[PDB]
């Protein structure tokens, strides 16, 4: 199968900026590529087809070039609404297929995260498992490095973190990373404590169970 | 008004078989190629399978060949993919989407609204929910929630206070543990001096179990 590469996998850019997205097929496919945007809990929509022909309803901010293996979508000025991740597609020949995707996120300054810890709830342990979440709400960039440390012991396999999409409000993200134990291992350990590192800031918010 | 409407997902074990359907509206569904495009939990699109306007031709995925039988019924304009041997990795939301063309090229130009999809052994079970509690160890914002644990499948909903509270609220998506269930929290920042006198609740909805679970964040 024809594969189809997109680059970069995200990127910010800020209202009016000229944005650029590159896909890639390996293999020559001439002019037979679509371009989608897709939304959060949406479908995808047609933008592009035949690498450069605007499809019926896309304003005209948006085009499209490239043939062979080479092809670009640009957004010539970036408008609120075009926030959104951006997809290629080849239908050259069978089976079609798409690019991974490029995420259109919105750029801002940095924000470091406010850090709140939860213990375990006394309803959650009479199941026998305890969860322990770690909360990063309100940060920018995406990336931040967590760390659980139970008694000084630094913790690695029990652990799951997820993110939110860009706030509507802030355009920050917040984080939530769960530390899972069984009710015995909770109770034979005393500190629990989350590090958050970003930049030149950690942030450690700790309990001790029983207080 | 051109209209695709999916139907038919839901959860099947691994091996069985599960049909779905798409019902079109607004145009001459003879003259046009329709496809089915799925997208599973977090990734990308991936074309699943196409077929011509008279139902002569058919294509289909590297991944799904010879699991997956498309075809189309032009006197109920109705497309159909009949999924059998279903596998873990076919879990995803599934779209029906029509091609401006006689085949399916030239892309998708309108797209249903999607039907979820899940493959596994696991059985359908409500949300257990823990309370994330607030102490006022944080200044004058308080961040409280409610861990919404082992449940199956997705998706669930998430308010706060019947939808009255809806500043500060953070949902997040959920993962999949290895029990094979689903679990998420949602959280919001609140004033601390409020603790004393406003009451938190989240209302969680699970409708493929038919749950709903109201709990009373309290502070600890
Ligand atoms: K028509
Ligand atoms: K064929």
């Amino acid at each position: 199968a024809i594969q189809m590469t997109q680059s970069p996998s995200s990127l910010s850019a800020s209202v009016g900026d000229r944005v650029t997205i590159t896909c890639r097929a390996s293999q020559g496919i001439s002019s037979d590529l679509a371009w989608y945007q897709q939304k959060p809990g949406k479908a995808p929509k047609l933008l592009i087809y035949d690498a450069s022909s605007l499809q019926s309803g896309v304003p005209s901010r948006f085009s499209g070039s490239g043939s062979g293996t080479d092809f670009t979508l640009t957004i010539s000025s970036l408008q609120p609404e075009d926030f959104a991740t951006y997809y290629c597609q080849q239908y050259w020949w069978y089976p079609f297929t798409f690019g991974q995707g490029t995420k259109v996120e919105i750029k801002r300054t940095v924000a470091a995260p406010s850090v709140f810890i939860f213990p375990p709830s006394d309803e959650q342990l009479k199941s026998g498992t305890a969860s322990v979440v770690c909360l990063l709400n309100n940060f920018y960039p995406r990336e931040a490095k967590v760390q659980w440390k139970v008694d000084n012991a630094l913790q690695s396999g029990n652990s799951q973190e997820s993110v939110t999409e860009q706030d509507s409000k802030d355009s920050t993200y917040s984080l939530s990373s769960t530390l899972t134990l069984s009710k015995a291992d909770y109770e034979k350990h005393k500190v629990y404590a989350c590090e958050v590192t970003q930049g030149t800031t950690s942030v450690t918010k700790s309990f001790n169970r029983g207080e | 008004q051109v209209q695709l409407v999916e139907s038919g997902g839901g959860v099947v074990q691994p091996g069985r078989s599960l049909r779905l359907s798409c019902a079109a509206s607004g145009f001459t569904f003879t003259s046009y190629g329709m496809s089915w495009v799925r997208q599973a939990p977090g990734k990308g699109l991936e074309w699943v399978a196409g077929i011509s306007y008279d139902a002569s031709d058919t294509e289909y995925a590297d991944s799904v060949k010879g699991r997956f039988t498309i075809s189309r019924d032009n006197s109920k304009n109705t497309l159909y993919l009949q999924m059998n041997s279903l596998r873990a990795e076919d879990t995803a939301v599934y779209y029906c989407a029509r091609s401006p063309d006689y085949i399916i090229d030239y892309g998708f130009d309108y797209w249903g609204r999607g039907t979820l999809v899940t493959v596994s052994s696991a059985s359908t079970k409500g949300p257990s929910v823990f309370p994330l509690a607030p102490s006022s160890t944080s200044g004058g914002t308080a961040a409280l929630g409610c861990l919404v644990k082992d449940y199956f499948p997705e998706p669930v909903t998430v308010s706060w206070n019947s939808g009255a509270l809806t500043s500060g609220v953070h949902t997040f998506p959920a993962v999949l543990q290895s029990s094979g269930l689903y679990s998420l929290s949602s959280v919001v920042t609140v004033p601390s001096s409020s603790l004393g006198t406003q009451t938190y609740i989240c209302n969680v909805n699970h409708k493929p179990s038919n749950t709903k679970v109201d709990k009373r964040v309290e502070p600890k």
